[PDB]
């Protein structure tokens, strides 16, 4: 037995490695599964253009054309016509124009400034494929899928003659308080850590930024007395999506201090290290850190086989 | 009640319009440490149907300390424009204090921890025992 627990921030990548357990320890989704996916795809599409329509006021930015005032409120109307799993064409033409305008792209371009799904423009650039009335998720949609969970929630699973006990939890401030819950012989821990949210606030506090929490919160569990004996496992999450900001913002929103290069191998590095000196243990105490891409089945596959051999060599 | 807990599945919102539907749903909430979710939104349910001012408003600030405030015993997980939308709107309650958080809350629900009731052990217990 082997209880597992993966914890982190709010949106750190907790869940996207709960569906990769069931994909390749468990059962992977079927087709139907897939379906039930459909109105979730569609809310997180909607509620994303949604989203950067209503910034474009505390922003300050117009549309590029007039047009799409019209849009706009159309959109904001027809919101609740997917909540079925129907995208009417209609729908799906208000999305498409409101997309493609340059106003509207200069505000998802400044995302960082309010609070944006990071599965948007995966879903945005993918509309003619998600809006056919015959679409049905691929697993890599399902994968990119937001559902904010609450609670903690438990599942099992068998890997090299080891039973999993796995228990997934809300990773927001106001769900943290019911994590002692399940602190009880713990084995090993999964610590997610958004690696893209260094130039991001807490949706929960717009005053925080994103990965200084992250920081506080890794502090906290990596040398809870709780865990003495626990692996502690780092996932340097949202590795693609890091590769891809770290190009055009800078580390220095996070981190004032840092003089190396805004490239993802310095970058990446230079987190490594902020997050594995908070260990105030390290002669005693290994962080098992990994760069992970969650929604990265063959990675997370890699990665997880690697952190199992951990678990087994440290429970001889 | 093989038909009542058969429709508790046809939608989230048929399940909270079912008092042992709702019963169930609270039970299977305790199991994942998410009850405070439940317990809000037939508060703001409750509230809506307040019928006196004095009444409305120390309904509001109750429903606001137990389950709004970051300090809340029962802190609802909703962001921050929602949680101040409904602080703003404390200040002068009325029967529309809370639609946004119990909204948000409601979403919640339906999104995240109704689809694994419908596939509990729990649930199919009472679905296999009905009638
Ligand atoms: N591109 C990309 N998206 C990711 C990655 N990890 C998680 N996500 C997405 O980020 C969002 C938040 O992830 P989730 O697992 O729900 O976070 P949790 O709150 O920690 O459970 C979801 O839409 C995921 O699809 C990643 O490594 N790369
Ligand atoms: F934001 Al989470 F699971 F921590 F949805
Ligand atoms: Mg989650």
């Amino acid at each position: 037995e082997v209880k597992l627990l993966l914890l982190g921030a709010g949106e750190s990548g907790k869940s996207t490695i709960v569906k990769q357990m069931k994909i390749i320890h468990e059962d992977g989704y079927s087709e139907d599964e897939c379906k039930q996916y459909k109105v979730v795809v569609y809310s997180n599409t909607i509620q994303s253009i949604i989203a950067i329509i209503r910034a474009m006021g505390r922003l300050k930015i117009d549309f590029g054309e007039a047009a799409r005032a019209d849009d706009a409120r159309q959109l904001f109307v027809l919101a609740g016509s997917a909540e079925e799993g129907v995208m009417t064409p209609e729908l799906a033409g208000v999305i498409k124009r409101l997309w493609r305008d340059g106003g509207v792209q200069a505000c998802f371009s400044r995302s960082r400034e309010y609070q944006l799904n990071d599965s948007a423009s995966y879903y945005l650039n993918d509309l003619d494929r998600i809006s056919q009335s015959n679409y049905i998720p691929t697993q890599q949609d399902v994968l990119r899928t937001r559902v904010k969970t609450t609670g903690i929630v438990e599942t099992h699973f068998t890997f090299k003659d080891l039973y999993f006990k796995m228990f997934d939890v809300g990773g927001q401030r106001s769900e943290r308080k019911k994590w002692i819950h399940c602190f009880e012989g713990v084995t090993a821990i999964i610590f997610c850590v958004a690696l893209s949210d260094y130039d991001l606030v807490l949706a929960e506090d717009e005053e925080m930024n994103r990965m200084h929490e992250s920081m506080k919160l890794f502090d906290s569990i990596c040398n809870n007395k709780w865990f003495t004996e626990t692996s502690i496992i780092l996932f340097l999450n949202k590795k693609d999506l890091f590769e891809e900001k770290i190009k055009r913002s800078p580390l220095t929103i996070c981190y004032p201090e840092y003089t190396g290069s805004n490239t993802y191998e310095e970058a990446a590095a230079y987190i490594q290290c902020q997050f594995e000196d908070l260990n105030r243990r390290k002669d005693t105490k290994e962080i098992y850190t990994h760069f992970t891409c969650a929604t990265d089945t063959k990675n997370v596959q890699f990665v997880f086989d690697a952190v199992t051999d951990v678990i087994i060599k440290n429970n001889l | 009640s093989t038909e009542e807990a058969t429709r508790w599945a046809d939608s989230f919102d048929v399940l909270l319009s079912h008092k042992y539907g709702v019963a169930a749903f609270r039970a299977f909430l305790k199991t994942e440490f998410s009850e405070e979710n439940l317990e809000f939104w037939l508060a703001c349910e409750e509230f809506k149907k307040t019928r006196s001012t004095a009444k409305l408003v120390s309904k509001a600030h109750r429903i606001f300390e137990e389950f709004v405030d970051v300090q809340a015993p029962r802190e609802v997980n909703i962001d921050f424009q929602t949680r101040e939308a409904t602080r703003k709107n404390l200040q002068e309650p009325s029967l529309t204090c809370f639609d946004q958080a119990q909204g948000k809350v409601h979403s919640l629900m339906e999104k995240d921890s109704y689809p694994r009731f419908l596939r509990s052990k729990m649930y199919l217990d009472l679905l296999s025992q009905s009638q």
